[PDB]
C-alpha cells in the first residue's frame, strides 16, 4: 500500500502536521504506538486534500508548491515533541540551535496544523509561542488557550468551549432557569468548563447549586448532592466516558427525571445515546456545531485508497508503519467527521495566510526571499479565507466563529433523534412550541430561585455562591427580630402575633364587659326579678295581717321576699373587671340569701307535713313550737352553718383570678376560676338538701277541695330551682369561658324567678285581686 | 558573573527573578519586570549549596560542581533556558529517537518556582530524562511519574497544605467555613481539593467565591468593584467566620483594602502558602483589626554560616537592582528565617549525593565516569541521607516530607514578623505542637465559626438544608424522647404505655391507679352498704320470723323474700368493686348488679300497677283481667323484664367488649385509672335509660293512687323511693356530663349503693316499723279496714 509514503511532498513552503495516527520508563527513549486510528488516518487525508486542492487551484498561491509533513504523534506529548523539534530544525539539518530569540531562527516548515488534543496543544504551543510558528490546530476548544500572554501564535478553527458555554448561559436564563446544578468531567476539559460556567453565570445572574466533578471510570455522592437540592436543570459538561457512567450509574439507581443541558462531547455520542433505559432521563439539549460538510470526502478517500493498491504509482514515487497493512473496512466507519472540514478550513486559513503575506495577484506571485514563518501571524489575525463558499474570519485572540444549533433529543420506538429547535449566532433564538419534555404533559421544567424575599419573610442564603435565598414562613407568634436573622424569633408569650407579621401586637384583656349583649339582657332580667321581689314584698307588709301571710309564715315570707331580693342584687357582682375580693366573695354572697330563703320555704314545708303525716300525738308539740323564736333559731342557724362553710371553703379552697394568657386568638383572658366541681359544690350542698328535703315533705300531701294548697307552690319551686340547676350545670361546663359568670346569673335570676312564680306569685294573687278567699277558717 | 562557574559536572537552575505586576512582535526582557528579592535570595541559596560541596572533602572528593543559573520570567521565558540547557558547548541540540548516548551540558536542573513553568519545564524534558527537582511548586499535578518521569520536588503537595488547614480546623472545632480563590488554575485547583477533602471531615463551606484576578500598581475597572463589593457583602452577611483564601499574593491587595473599606471584622483568615508568608501584606498594618491572620507555610531551617554569605555579596541571565531590593527587606528576611531557602540547599545537596552514589567514590577518589541525566534520576530516586538534623529521601510520587507549620501574623517588629504556633509532619499526616495563639476576641476566647448551635438535651435535629453539619433544634413532643445511642435526627416513643414529658429523656412508667381496699373514699362507701347490708338481712330475719301476717301475705311474699335475697347478693358483691378490675371482676360486676337492680325496680312498678291501675283496667278489658289473675301476671312481667334485660346485657357485653381498659385521664398523664368498660358513658346512659324508662311508668302508677290504703301504703312509699333513685340518677348524669377522672367509679359505686338503700328502706323498711313498733295493724282483723 505504502500509503505512508505520501506523507511528504516537496514544495516551496511546507507545512507540519501532528494528527493521532497511532495509539499505545527508564531509557530516555520515544515511545512506539503500533496501534492504528482511523480518525487520525482521515485528518491526515482530509489535510492532504486540501493541500492538493489548494496547488490545484490557481488564483490561490500562484505558480507556488505547498508542501506537508504529516507526523505520527499519539495521544502523549513525549512522542509529540519530537515532531515539534524537527520542525524546528534548520531544513537540511537534524540539530536545533538554543538561540536567544525567534528572529534568528529559520525553521523547515512555514507553519503548524496543531494537534487535535487540547491537552497536547498545549504543550505544542507553549513551545511553538517562542518561536512564533504560527499554528493552528483543529480540535482544540478548551479556553486558555486563546490567551495571547502564552500563546501569541496559536489559532484553532474549531470555536472555543466559551461560545458553547454562552450559549448553554443564554439558554437557561432565556427559558427561566436561573436555579440549576453544574456539574464536569474530573479532566480539564470538565474543571475549564465548570470555571467558565460559573463566571457566565455570576454575569447572567444564573444560580449553580452544586459544581461538582464526575469521576472518571465518587459518582454517589455527585447524585446525592444534585438531589439535595430542588434542582431539574443540570448542566453536565462532561468528556463522553465520564457522561456515559454517570447515565449508567443514574439507571442503575433509578434518578428521578431532569433537564440535561449536554456539552458537544456527549450530544452527538452513540455510546452514551444507545444507552438502555436512557429515555426515562428527560431532555437532552445541547448546542451542536453549525459546519459545513466536505461533500467530496468520501470519494477522494476511496480512490485513493484504491490508487495507493496499485504498485505502479506506489514503485513510480516511518511515521505510520502500520498505516500500510490496512484496508478499506478499517477506516469506512469514520468518513462523516466534522474535524475533516476543520483541518481542510485550518489548511485553507494558512493558504490564505501566507498568499496574502507575499502579496500576490492571481496571475503569479512575484520572486522575493523566502518568507519566515514569524512573517505569517501579521497576516493570520483579521484574516478572511473563504472554505466551501463560506467566509472564516480569525478573531483577535485567534478564535474563529461559526453558529450553534440547539439539539434537543427525542423518543420514538427507542430512537432517539435530534432536532434544531434553536440557533446561537452570538444572540440565542429558539423556538419553544415545538419543544417536547418530558414532563407527564408539554410543560416547562421549572427551576428557579428567589432572588429576593418578600417583605415579612426570612431569608437563607442558598446555593454554591450564596446567589439566592430560601423565603420561609412561620406560623402566627412569631416575627422577623432583624432582617439578618436566619429564623424568626418568638415573642414574650403575653402578646400575640398574626401569620406573616414583622412585629407581634400586644394582648389585652378580654372578660365580661358591663356592655356585652349578653349583660345587657341579664340586667334586664335582673331588673324585672328585682321589680316582682319589690311588688311581692309591698304586697306583704301591707297585707301583713291577713291571714295569707300568716299561714304563708309571716315575718319569715317578707324576711325570704328580702333574701331573694338580696340573691338578686348579689347577681350583680359577677361581670366586670375580676377584682380578688370580688371573685373571692361572688359565691357566698350568692348563697347566704338563698340559703335563708330556702330553709324559710323549709320551715313551711315541715310544718305542713307535720300537720299532715304524723300522729296528732307528735304533731300537737311539733306544731306549736316549729312557728316563732325556735323557727328564728332554726332560721339563724341555717344561715350560720352556711356562714361556716363559706368562711372554711373561701379559706381553704383559693378562688384565683388567674389570667389565661393562651387562651383567646389575639387577646389575652382575665378568668376567675375556682375548684373544678369542688367550691360550689360544697358550697351548694346545704341548700340542695335544705330543698331536697322540701320537696320530699311537701310533693305528696292530702289538698281537701275545702281548704288551700299550700304544696304546690313549694313543690313547683323546689322543682323550678333543680331544673335550673341541673340545666345550668352542663352551661357551666360547656359555654364559652368568657361568658362563664354570664351563666352562673342567669342560673341564679332563673331559680329566683322560678321560686318567685311558684310561691309568693299565686299567693299574691288572690292576696291583691280576689280578697274573697283571705278566711281564717280557710287557711288556720 | 556569579550565574557560572565552571566544573566538571554543571547543574542548571532556574530562578524568578522578576515579576509581572506594572505586540508579539516585541520580546520583552525579564529585566524591564520589576525586581523579585525571592529569587535572589534562593538563587544564592543554590550557591551557597554548591560551593559548600566545593568545600566539602568527604562529599565528593575531587570532583568540581558548578552550576549555570538562568533568570526565568514567571511565565514569559521558560522555554529557551531549557533548550541552552540541552544543547551542547556549541548550542547546538541534535535530534534523535534515543537519548541515551547523548550528553547534556548540565546534569540536572533546579526546577523553576511556580508550577505552569515547571509543567512546561518537565514535559520538555521528559525526552531526555534530565533529573528535575522543583521547589516551592505544590500543584498536585506533580505528583504522578506517567507524565513527568524526571521531575522530583522537595516542597510537600498541596495536599499537605490542605491536611494541615483540615487538621487546624478541627482542632479549634470550626466546621462552617468560607472558601474564596482566584481565578488562575492554582486557586481552582486548590479550592476543588479542600472541597473535597473537607466534605468527609464533617465541616461545610457556607459558599465559595472567585476573586477577579488583579495585579497592583494599576486603576480598578467598575465591574471588578461591584464585584469585589459583592464578594464582600456575601461574605459579611454569612454566618461562617472562618476564611480561607487559596490566591496568589499580587490580586489580595484590592479585595483586602475593600474588606477595610467595608468596615468588616470578626473573621478569622487562613492564608495558603502563597500569601502566608508575603511581607507586604503584612506591611499594609490596617489588617490587625480584621481578626486572627493564620496561614500554611514550610517550616524554616536555620542554615549555619548563610546569612554572612548573602549579605556578603547569555540572554535573560542577569539583573541590576536585585542588591538594592534586598538591602531594604532584610531585616524582615533575618527575623523570619528561610522557608524556601532549604528547599533549594536541599535539592543541590541531594544532586551532589545522587552524583557521589553514582560515581562510587570511596571518599578519597572519584572515578569521573561520563554520567547520563538518566542515570542520574535513577540514583537520586534513591538517596537518603541527612541535612541540618532532616531527613532528605524522596517518597515513590516525587516529594521529600519537609515538616509544615501554621504561622499566625504577628503585627511587633521586635520579633518575628510571622510567629509560628504549630507544626505539621506530613510523614503521619497529623498536626501537632499547637501553641496559644493572641485570638482577637474579648477575652482571647477561640472564635465560634458553627452554623448551627448545639441541640439542647433531649432535642430533634432537623435538617434545614443541603449542608450536614447545619440544623435545627425542635423539641420532641410529650410521649418520646430521643435515644442518642441509635439516632438522634429523630424522636424514639417509649413502648410498654408509659409517657415522657416535654424536653425528657428518660420515659417514666405510668403508675397503674385504681380502687383500692384501703383509702377514705372506698372505706366510706364500704361502712355504708355494711349497714344497709345487715339492715337488709335484718329485715329479712324479721319477715321470716314473721309469716302468714297480712303486711306479707297481702304483699307478695315470694316476690319480696326474692328482692330481698338480690338486695343481699348485691351488697355482698359491691365490694368486688374495689380491687384489680380482672375480667372475672367486671364480668360478676356487669351480669350482677345491673341484672338485680334492674329485677328490684321491675317488681316494685309491676307491684305499683297491680295495686293501683289494676282496678281501673278491670273495667274495660275484663278477659284481659281473667287472663291476669289466672296466670300469674306479676311473675311473668318480672320474668319478661328479666329476659329483656338479660338480652340488653349481653348486647352490651358484645358491642362494648369485656377486656378492662386504661383510659388517660387528662389531669395527670403519669397516673392512668382503670375501669373495665372501654365505653363506660354510653353503656351507663344506657342502663339508665332503661330503668328510667321503667321508673316513670312505676312511679306513675304510685302516684295514681297515692292515698289508696291498699298494701299498707305502698303508693306512698314506693313514690318516695322512686323519686330517691330519679334524683340519684339525675345528680349522676349531670356529674357524669360536667367531670371525668378518677373519681367516677367511686361515685358511680356510691350513687348504686344509695339507690340500693333506697329501694331497700323506702320499700322495706315501713314493713319492718309495722312489724315491730306497730304490733297491732297487723292483725288479720285489720285487712277490713
Ligand atoms: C486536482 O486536479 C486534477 C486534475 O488536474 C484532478 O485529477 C485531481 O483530483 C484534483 N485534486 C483534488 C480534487 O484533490
Ligand atoms: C534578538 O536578539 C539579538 C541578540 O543579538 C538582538 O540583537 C535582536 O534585536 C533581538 N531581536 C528582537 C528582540 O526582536
Ligand atoms: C452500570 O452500573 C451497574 C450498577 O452499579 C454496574 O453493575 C454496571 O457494570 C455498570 N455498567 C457499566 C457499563 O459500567
Ligand atoms: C432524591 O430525593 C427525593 C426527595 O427527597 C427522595 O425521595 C429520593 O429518595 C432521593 N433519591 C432518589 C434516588 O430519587
Ligand atoms: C483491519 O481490520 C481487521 C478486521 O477488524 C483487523 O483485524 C486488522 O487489524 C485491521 N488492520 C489494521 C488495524 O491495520
Ligand atoms: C499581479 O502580480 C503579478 C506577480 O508580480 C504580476 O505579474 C501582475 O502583473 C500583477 N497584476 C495583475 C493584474 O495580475
Ligand atoms: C484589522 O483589525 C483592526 C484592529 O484595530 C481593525 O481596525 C480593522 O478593521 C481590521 N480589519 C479587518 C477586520 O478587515
Ligand atoms: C444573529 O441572528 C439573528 C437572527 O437569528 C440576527 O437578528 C442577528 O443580527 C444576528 N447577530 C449577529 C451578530 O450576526
Ligand atoms: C568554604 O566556604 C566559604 C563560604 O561558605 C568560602 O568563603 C571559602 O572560600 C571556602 N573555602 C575555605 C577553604 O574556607
Ligand atoms: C488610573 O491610573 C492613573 C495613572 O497611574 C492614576 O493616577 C489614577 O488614579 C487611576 N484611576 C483613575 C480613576 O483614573
Ligand atoms: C466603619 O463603617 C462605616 C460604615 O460602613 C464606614 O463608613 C467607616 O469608614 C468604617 N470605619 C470607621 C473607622 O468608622
Ligand atoms: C513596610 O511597611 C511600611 C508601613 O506601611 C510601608 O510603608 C513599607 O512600604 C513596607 N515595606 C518596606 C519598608 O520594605
Ligand atoms: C542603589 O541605589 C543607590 C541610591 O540609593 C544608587 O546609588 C545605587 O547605584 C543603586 N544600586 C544599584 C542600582 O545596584
Ligand atoms: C533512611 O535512613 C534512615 C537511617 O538509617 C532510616 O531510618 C530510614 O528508614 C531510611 N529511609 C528509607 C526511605 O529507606
Ligand atoms: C475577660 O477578663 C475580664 C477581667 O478579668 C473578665 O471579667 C471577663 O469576663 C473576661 N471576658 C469574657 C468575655 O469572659
Ligand atoms: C436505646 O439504645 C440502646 C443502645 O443501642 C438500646 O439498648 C436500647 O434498647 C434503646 N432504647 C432505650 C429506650 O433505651
Amino acid at each position: 500500500l505504502c500509503l505512508s509514503q505520501q506523507l511528504r511532498m516537496k514544495g516551496d513552503y511546507v507545512l507540519g502536521g501532528l494528527f493521532p495516527l497511532g495509539e499505545a520508563r527508564t531509557r530516555p527513549s520515544s515511545p512506539v504506538c503500533t496501534r492504528f486510528s482511523s480518525n487520525g488516518l482521515l485528518w491526515a487525508l482530509a489535510m492532504k486534500m486540501a493541500v492538493e486542492e489548494i496547488n490545484n487551484k490557481s488564483d490561490l498561491l500562484p505558480g507556488l508548491r505547498l508542501g506537508y509533513d504529516l507526523f505520527d504523534t499519539c495521544s502523549e506529548p513525549v512522542v509529540a515533541m519530537k515532531p515539534s523539534l524537527m520542525f524546528l530544525a534548520k531544513a537540511g539539518s537534524r540539530d536545533i540551535a538554543a538561540y536567544c530569540n525567534y528572529t534568528q531562527y529559520q525553521p523547515r516548515v512555514l507553519a503548524v496544523i496543531g494537534p487535535h488534543s487540547s491537552e497536547l496543544a498545549m504543550v505544542t504551543g507553549k513551545f511553538f509561542s517562542f518561536f512564533l510558528m504560527p499554528q493552528v490546530s483543529y480540535g482544540a476548544s478548551m479556553e486558555l488557550l486563546s490567551a495571547r500572554e502564552t500563546f501569541p501564535s496559536f489559532f484553532r478553527t474549531v470555536p472555543s468551549d466559551r461560545v458553547q458555554l454562552t450559549a448553554a448561559a443564554e439558554l437557561l436564563q432565556e427559558f427561566g432557569w436561573n436555579w440549576v446544578a453544574a456539574l464536569g468531567s474530573d479532566d480539564e476539559y470538565g474543571r475549564q468548563g465548570l470555571s467558565i460556567f460559573s463566571a457566565l453565570a455570576a454575569a447572567r445572574g444564573i444560580c449553580i447549586a452544586h459544581e461538582g466533578l464526575v469521576p472518571l471510570p465518587k459518582v454517589q455522592d455527585v447524585l446525592h448532592q444534585v438531589n439535595q437540592s430542588s434542582v431539574q436543570v443540570v448542566l453536565l459538561f462532561a468528556s463522553v466516558h465520564a457522561a456515559h457512567a454517570l447515565f449508567n450509574y443514574s439507571i442503575s439507581s433509578r434518578l428521578s427525571p431532569k433537564v440535561w443541558v449536554a456539552s458537544e462531547a456527549w450530544l452527538t455520542s452513540d455510546l452514551v445515546m444507545g444507552l438502555p433505559g436512557m429515555a426515562q432521563m428527560g431532555t437532552v439539549l445541547g448546542f451542536l456545531q453549525r459546519g459545513a460538510q466536505l461533500h467530496e470526502f468520501p470519494q477522494y478517500v476511496k480512490t485513493h485508497l484504491a490508487l495507493a493498491t496499485d504498485p505502479a504509482f506506489c514503485s513510480a514515487l516511518q511515521r505510520c508503519p502500520q498505516c500500510d497493512c490496512i484496508t478499506l473496512q478499517n477506516v469506512s466507519a469514520g468518513l462523516n467527521h466534522h474535524q475533516t472540514f476543520s483541518v481542510y478550513a485550518a489548511v485553507y486559513s494558512v493558504a490564505q495566510a501566507l498568499h496574502n503575506t507575499l502579496q500576490c495577484n492571481a496571475s503569479g506571485c512575484p520572486a522575493q526571499d523566502p518568507v519566515k514563518p514569524w512573517q505569517l501571524l501579521e497576516n493570520m489575525y483579521n484574516l478572511t479565507f473563504h472554505v466551501g463558499g463560506l467566509p472564516l474570519r480569525f478573531d483577535s485572540s485567534g478564535n474563529v466563529d461559526m453558529e450553534y444549533d440547539l439539539k434537543l433529543w427525542v423518543w420514538q420506538g427507542s430512537v432517539p433523534r435530534l432536532h434544531d429547535v434553536g440557533r446561537f449566532n452570538g444572540s440565542l433564538r429558539t423556538e419553544r412550541l415545538k419543544i417536547r419534555w418530558h414532563t407527564s404533559d408539554n410543560q416547562k421544567p421549572v427551576s428557579r430561585c428567589s432572588r429576593q424575599c418578600q417583605e415579612g419573610q426570612v431569608r437563607r442564603v442558598k446555593g454554591f455562591h450564596s446567589c439566592c435565598y430560601d423565603c420561609v414562613d412561620c406560623e402566627a407568634g412569631s416575627y422577623r427580630q432583624n432582617p439578618d436573622d436566619i429564623a424568626c424569633t418568638f415573642c414574650g408569650q403575653d402578646e400575640w402575633s398574626p401569620e406573616r407579621s414583622t412585629r407581634c401586637f400586644r394582648r389585652r384583656s378580654r372578660f365580661l364587659a358591663w356592655g356585652e349583649p349578653a349583660v345587657l339582657l341579664l340586667l334586664l332580667l335582673l331588673s324585672l326579678a328585682l321589680g316582682l321581689v319589690l311588688a311581692a314584698l309591698g304586697l306583704f307588709v301591707h297585707h301583713r295581717d291577713s291571714p295569707l301571710v300568716q299561714a304563708s309564715g309571716g315575718p319569715l315570707a317578707c324576711f325570704g321576699l328580702v333574701c331573694l331580693g338580696l340573691v338578686c342584687l348579689s347577681v350583680l357582682l359577677f361581670p366586670g373587671q375580676p377584682s380578688p375580693a370580688r371573685c373571692l366573695a361572688q359565691q357566698p354572697l350568692s348563697h347566704l340569701p338563698l340559703t335563708g330563703c330556702l330553709s324559710t320555704l323549709f320551715l313551711q314545708a315541715a310544718e305542713i307535713f307535720v300537720e299532715s303525716e304524723l300522729p296528732l300525738s307528735w304533731a300537737d308539740r311539733l306544731s306549736g313550737c316549729l312557728r316563732g323564736p325556735w323557727a328564728w333559731l332554726v332560721v339563724l342557724l341555717a344561715m350560720l352553718v352556711e356562714v361556716a362553710l363559706c368562711t372554711w371553703y373561701l379559706v381553704a379552697f383559693p378562688p384565683e383570678v388567674v389570667t389565661d394568657w393562651h387562651m383567646l386568638p389575639t387577646e389575652a383572658l382575665v378568668h376567675c376560676r375556682t375548684r373544678s366541681w369542688v367550691s360550689f359544690g360544697l358550697a351548694h350542698a346545704t341548700n340542695a338538701t335544705l330543698a331536697f328535703l322540701c320537696f320530699l315533705g311537701t310533693f305528696l300531701v292530702r289538698s281537701q277541695p275545702g281548704r288551700y294548697n299550700r304544696a304546690r307552690g313549694l313543690t313547683f319551686a323546689m322543682l323550678a330551682y333543680f331544673i335550673t340547676w341541673v340545666s345550668f350545670v352542663p352551661l357551666l361546663a360547656n359555654v364559652q369561658v368568657v361568658l362563664r359568670p354570664a351563666v352562673q346569673m342567669g342560673a341564679l335570676l332563673l331559680c329566683v324567678l322560678g321560686i318567685l312564680a311558684a310561691f309568693h306569685l299565686p299567693r299574691c294573687y288572690l292576696l291583691m285581686r280576689q280578697p274573697g278567699l283571705n278566711t281564717p277558717e280557710f287557711f288556720l | 558573573s556569579d550565574f557560572y562557574l565552571p566544573g566538571d559536572y554543571l547543574l542548571g537552575g532556574l530562578f524568578s527573578l522578576h515579576a509581572n505586576m506594572k505586540n508579539f512582535l516585541q520580546v520583552p526582557m525579564c529585566k524591564e519586570y520589576e525586581v523579585k528579592v525571592i529569587g535572589y535570595n534562593l538563587m544564592q541559596a543554590m550557591r551557597f549549596a554548591v560551593e559548600e560541596i566545593n568545600n566539602d572533602s568527604s562529599l565528593l572528593p575531587g570532583v568540581l560542581l558548578g552550576y549555570e543559573i538562568v533568570d526565568v520570567c514567571y511565565i514569559s521565558n521558560n522555554v529557551q533556558p531549557v533548550l541552552y540547557f540541552l544543547a551542547h558547548e556549541d548550542n547546538l541540540l541534535p535530534i534523535q529517537e534515543d537519548y541515551s548516548n547523548y550528553i547534556s551540558r548540565v546534569v540536572a536542573v533546579i526546577g523553576p518556582d511556580n508550577s505552569e513553568s515547571v509543567m512546561t519545564v518537565a514535559n520538555f524534558l521528559s525526552l531526555f530524562l534530565l533529573p528535575q527537582i522543583t521547589y516551592s511548586a505544590i500543584s498536585d499535578e506533580l505528583r504522578d511519574k506517567v507524565r513527568f518521569p524526571a521531575l522530583l520536588r522537595t516542597t510537600p503537595s498541596a495536599d499537605h497544605h490542605i491536611e494541615a488547614m483540615v487538621q487546624l480546623m478541627l482542632h479549634f472545632r470550626w466546621n462552617w467555613i468560607i472558601v474564596l480563590v482566584s481565578s488562575d488554575t492554582y486557586g481552582r485547583d486548590n479550592g476543588q481539593l479542600l472541597g473535597e477533602r473537607v466534605a468527609r471531615r464533617d465541616i461545610c463551606i457556607a459558599f465559595q467565591e472567585t476573586l477577579p484576578t488583579l495585579q497592583p500598581n494599576q486603576n480598578m475597572t467598575s465591574e471588578e468593584r461591584q464585584r469585589l463589593v459583592t464578594i464582600v457583602d456575601k461574605l459579611q452577611q454569612s454566618t461562617a467566620r472562618v476564611v480561607v483564601v487559596f490566591s496568589p499574593d499580587l490580586t489580595l491587595y484590592h479585595f483586602f483594602n475593600e474588606v477595610l473599606r467595608q468596615n468588616f471584622t470578626g473573621a478569622v483568615w487562613i492564608a495558603s502558602e502563597s500569601w502566608a508568608i508575603d511581607p507586604v501584606l503584612h506591611n499594609l498594618t490596617e489588617l490587625r483589626h480584621l481578626g486572627t491572620f493564620l496561614g500554611i507555610t514550610i517550616q524554616s531551617v536555620p542554615i549555619p554560616g548563610f546569612s554572612e554569605f548573602r549579605e556578603w555579596g547569555t540572554c535573560n541571565q542577569e539583573c541590576d537592582n536585585c542588591l538594592n531590593a534586598t538591602l531594604s527587606f532584610n531585616t524582615i528576611l533575618r527575623l523570619s528565617g528561610e522557608r524556601v531557602v532549604y528547599s533549594v540547599y536541599s535539592a543541590v545537596y541531594a544532586v551532589a549525593h545522587a552524583l557521589h552514589s553514582l560515581l562510587g567514590c570511596d571518599k578519597s577518589t572519584c572515578t569521573k565516569r561520563v554520567v547520563y541525566p538518566w542515570q542520574l534520576l535513577e540514583e537520586i530516586w534513591k538517596v537518603n541521607f541527612t541535612l541540618l538534623d532532616h531527613q532528605i529521601f524522596f517518597d515513590p510520587q516525587g516529594d521529600v516530607a519537609l515538616h509544615l507549620e501554621i504561622v499566625q501574623w504577628q503585627w511587633d517588629r521586635s520579633q518575628n514578623p510571622f510567629q509560628s504556633v504549630a507544626s505539621y509532619y506530613p510523614l503521619q499526616r497529623q498536626l501537632k505542637n499547637i501553641q496559644d495563639i493572641s485570638w482577637h476576641t474579648i477575652n482571647n476566647t477561640i472564635p465560634m465559626s458553627m452554623c448551627s448551635k448545639r441541640c439542647q438535651s433531649g432535642q430533634k435535629k432537623k435538617p434545614v438544608g443541603i449542608h450536614v453539619c447545619c440544623f435545627e433544634c425542635i423539641d420532641c413532643l410529650p410521649g418520646t424522647f430521643l435515644n442518642h445511642t441509635e439516632d438522634e435526627y429523630e424522636c424514639q416513643a417509649c413502648p410498654n404505655n408509659e409517657w415522657s414529658y416535654q424536653s425528657e429523656t428518660s420515659c417514666f412508667k405510668r403508675q397503674l391507679v385504681f380502687l383500692e381496699w384501703h383509702e377514705a373514699p372506698t372505706i366510706a362507701v364500704a361502712l355504708l352498704a355494711a349497714l344497709g347490708f345487715l339492715s337488709t338481712l335484718a329485715i329479712l330475719v324479721i319477715f321470716w320470723r314473721h309469716f302468714q301476717t297480712p303486711i306479707v301475705r297481702s304483699a307478695g311474699g315470694p316476690m319480696c323474700f326474692l328482692m330481698l335475697t338480690l338486695l343481699l347478693v348485691a351488697y355482698m358483691v359491691v365490694p368486688v368493686y374495689v380491687g384489680p378490675p380482672k375480667v372475672s371482676t367486671c364480668l360478676c360486676r356487669q351480669a350482677l348488679f345491673p341484672l338485680c337492680f334492674t329485677i328490684c325496680i321491675s317488681c316494685i312498678a309491676v307491684r305499683s300497677f297491680q295495686i293501683v291501675c289494676a282496678f281501673k283496667m278491670a273495667s274495660r278489658f275484663p278477659r284481659a283481667y281473667s287472663y291476669w289473675v289466672r296466670y300469674q301476671g306479676p311473675y311473668v312481667s318480672m320474668a319478661f323484664i328479666t329476659v329483656l334485660k338479660m338480652v340488653i346485657v349481653v348486647i352490651g357485653m358484645l358491642a362494648t367488649g369485656l377486656s378492662p381498659t386504661t383510659r388517660t385521664d387528662p389531669d395527670d398523664p403519669k397516673i392512668t385509672i382503670v375501669s373495665c368498660n372501654p365505653n363506660y358513658r354510653n353503656s351507663l346512659l344506657f342502663n339508665t335509660s332503661l330503668d328510667l324508662l321503667l321508673s316513670v311508668v312505676g312511679f306513675s302508677f304510685a302516684y295514681m293512687g297515692k292515698e289508696l290504703p291498699t298494701n299498707y301504703n305502698e303508693a306512698k312509699f314506693i313514690t318516695l323511693s322512686m323519686t330517691f333513685y330519679f334524683t340519684s340518677s339525675v345528680s349522676l348524669c349531670t356529674f357524669m356530663s360536667a367531670y371525668s377522672g378518677v373519681l367516677v367509679t367511686i361515685v358511680d359505686l356510691l350513687v348504686t349503693v344509695l339507690n340500693l338503700l333506697a329501694i331497700s328502706l323506702g320499700y322495706f323498711g315501713p314493713k319492718c316499723y309495722m312489724i315491730l313498733f306497730y304490733p297491732e295493724r297487723n292483725t288479720p282483723a285489720y285487712f277490713n279496714s
